[PDB]
């Protein structure tokens, strides 16, 4: 049951731009300061990072919201390029936060609200070079997980490791480097794309544009919907065609697959979530419940809860349910009815005599889940 | 005013306008009135009830305010206000209507009459011998495009 | 409530709304209504009189309900609602309409009107002087998509 | 634009274009045609029937938009354009119609008119004393060679 | 006219003419028609569609304007001016339809009718015992070989 209740329960120390805005973490060719993460278009970001003088994969997994459907995107620098120490494992792509100094890294975004992904491009940008050891990349990738654990309403994009077949991810998956959580998502081959800056073909990480997809999908239809269906817009080719036999092998560990369609181009196959639990595999109903909540608790949100009392409790389920049942006469919802199709629930049984400090207790039930 | 209960009373309706008229009994008739339109549309492709869109948001519609004159005298002000409308000389007025309640030093509200202000109907009383309790009214009747409160 | 015999009688109409208006005297005109269709249809091939089809099922009508506030004062609250519709800067509002019974904490009765609550007319009364019984109210009429009980 | 349930609505129709028609009051005969051709034949030499095939595609039709001023004043704006035309220039110009939302700030449909637009015909209302509600409007007719969104 | 709002309004429709057309009700049917053309061709050798030329611009259309006299009087005014035409003089004129503004005095727009005008119909009114509306009115038909502002 997530919340369905508050921001913070134990203690109420609390007292827009839509799913289409990401953050991206890696190095720039020029770039502002490092730490004061900026959010901003194509004609912009170039302007102040580069036209890909640095080599570095921002300059391209930017385009994922440029040469897709998209908007703006936050950006943290790190560091810039050198003239004409930041590939370790602890600054940069790693929880950078400086004690408390939201410095460049999954750190710097906690204070950032508004950001439904977060991906990390120059991760293995060094792997070979800085020799970023398995752990040094399986620390940052769990560091960037838990992150998104906790702030709560955004999700991570995990890239695999460079170069390696499809038995060899089924070894990480299973048995080095499994990560396991409702909060995570993988997609396996690489894509070949090209670098204007200086010729016809680099390799990029399966990002960017692929996150260009789900901004490209919400306008589409509702988040409900699966881009398990897409045009990777962008892209050249892949490095490797995954066959039957093998799609056979990775979709049942929640590896999603990228391929070459005979007639249809290249397109993103594979929807689920790189987790254990059956509840949460499918990505669009992870996806669906992160959007009613920012959706739900930006609207209901009164500051200092005066007295507990019945006309709130009144307040708030007759706006839930307004809220609500739009979702049931639009095809988002199953069910012929209302009645059957969500339920909203705010009275003293959620909210008992004690009456201490907070009630405000609102119990919800989805399609068969509970909130 | 002076308390957070009371509603105003009828102290007294008060009129500004560029024309020298002086005593009046009432003013009839004041409105804001904004259009409302409507659709019925059908559902996203699901046998579902379709939905009204009755916040569609117009324009305003525009009418006139009658005052009635305490009643006639020897002065011409009506007369002649109507006179020139009728006589094609455009002379349309400011006007300020103005309901003093209790403290006549005090008038919270005054409502924006458009110049366009333009007189457009005289009409007198009924003369009866002997019906000793009428007094002759005047009615004057005033258009007006826009009203602000 | 304490008894089943007893009717509902008017101890106060109570609104839910996100402006703050804060004292009324009614509620005019509130209903819920379904559209009936029908038609004529002859018999099955014997010349016995046709039948009645009354029940066939359409959709449910809109409409508005009519307030009035206590009475003019210095406050903006209505004045404020329209401008915004009027200026074409989608402001609608959610409202409930409450019946309290004898017991004021005892509230059995809520209606919902959906977030649609659009102000589309404020009306002023009569300004007479010396009409002594009059005070000024003021009629905001507010239109909406859906009522539920 | 809040929601999917509202749709455009006559709101601000207004043009963009080099000679004056600073104030209108419609626009009217605005539509966009594909032509189509249809060719029956038998089938291939057996026991089925023929086909008929209307996947056929000419070309795009052209037409002209009546444009209606609110009325006569003393600025001969298009009594000039029309006669440049008859005196033989090719005073021909750009158009564009544009489709304003509720909050006008918002201007999300245009339509582009050829340049090679022109105006052949003006046309007088009726005059005729006493009718008070005729109001000496004016009819503009203007060719449009091509309309693209 | 001290604003761009108003439009002349029909206040005072009148005509320069040396024959006797004192008073007038109503004049009708002026139009200014520039005449097109239309033709279509296939492009200059290679894969692009044809073209429509509709910038071709052929000469001026005439036609003639209906006027009604209130009604037939003692005065044979424009019974003769049909009877010279018949009996084969070329007894044409000039003419002139004068719109005027509320204020009259001012007389902002006037339409020359060319020289060679000429009357080709008198039209009685129905004669029905009883009718009361029906007032003995004259149509008179006056061909306008060519009409400049």
């Amino acid at each position: 049951m997530p919340s369905y209740l508050s921001p913070g329960v134990y203690v109420e120390e609390v007292a827009g731009v839509g799913t289409s805005v990401a953050a991206f973490v890696g190095l720039a060719p020029t770039g502002p300061l490092n730490e004061p993460t900026l959010v901003t278009n194509w004609t912009q970001y170039v302007a102040a990072f580069g036209d890909f003088t640095g080599g570095y994969y921002l300059a391209h997994s930017v385009y994922g919201f440029f040469n897709n459907g998209g908007s703006a995107a936050y950006v943290v620098r790190v560091g810039g390029s050198a003239e004409d120490q930041a590939e370790s494992a602890h600054p940069g792509p790693a929880q950078y936060l400086g004690d408390s100094s939201d410095r460049t890294g999954f750190g710097g975004l906690e204070a950032i609200d508004e950001i439904s992904m977060v991906a990390v491009p120059d991760l293995m940008a060094a792997y070979q070079r800085g020799a970023i050891d398995l752990e040094a990349v399986k620390a940052v990738q769990l560091g960037l997980i838990a992150h998104c654990e906790l702030m709560g309403d955004r999700v991570a994009i995990i890239d695999p490791p460079p170069n390696q077949n499809a038995r060899q991810i089924r070894v990480w998956r299973q048995e080095t480097a499994g990560y396991d959580s409702k909060y995570a998502a993988l997609y396996y081959p690489w894509i070949k794309s090209f670098d204007p800056a200086t010729g016809q073909s680099r390799l990029v990480p399966p990002s960017g544009h692929v996150a260009g997809i789900w901004a490209r999908n919400d306008s589409e239809r509702g988040v409900h919907k699966a881009p398990a269906n897409e045009v990777v817009r962008g892209a050249v080719d892949l490095e490797l065609q995954i066959t039957r036999g093998e799609q056979d092998l990775l979709n049942p560990i929640g590896v999603n697959c990228i391929r070459s369609f005979p007639g249809r181009g290249i397109r993103v196959w594979g929807a689920r979530t790189l987790s254990s639990d059956p509840a949460w595999r499918y990505l669009n109903i992870r996806r669906y419940f992160n959007y009613l909540e920012e959706s739900i608790l930006i609207g209901t949100q009164w500051v200092v809860f005066e007295p507990n009392d019945h006309n709130l409790w009144a307040r708030i389920r007759r706006n839930v349910s307004a809220f609500l049942v739009n979702e049931w006469r639009n095809g988002a919802l199953f069910g012929q009815s209302p009645d059957q199709a969500y339920y909203v629930k705010c009275d003293e049984e959620t909210n008992p005599p004690e009456s201490v400090d907070l009630g405000r207790v609102v119990c919800e039930i989805g399609i068969a889940p509970v909130k | 005013m002076s308390l957070p209960k009371p509603e105003d009373v009828l102290v007294a309706p008060n009129f500004g306008i560029q024309i020298d008229g002086v005593m009046v009994e009432y003013l009839n008739s004041v409105s804001n009135l904004q259009i409302e339109q409507d659709v019925i549309r059908y559902q996203q492709n699901q046998g579902t009830t379709g939905r009204n869109n009755v916040t569609l948001m117009p324009g305003v519609a525009k009418d006139g305010s009658v005052q009635v004159e305490r009643g006639m005298s020897q002065s011409s002000v009506f007369t002649q206000w109507i006179n020139d409308s009728m006589a094609g000389r455009m002379a349309t007025a400011r006007k300020n209507a103005t309901i003093i309640v209790m403290d006549y030093e005090d008038n919270p509200v005054k409502r924006w009459n458009l110049r366009n202000a333009w007189c457009s109907k005289v009409v007198a009383g009924t003369l009866k011998a002997g019906d000793t309790n009428a007094l002759t009214e005047t009615i004057t009747i005033v258009f007006e495009e826009l009203v602000v409160e």
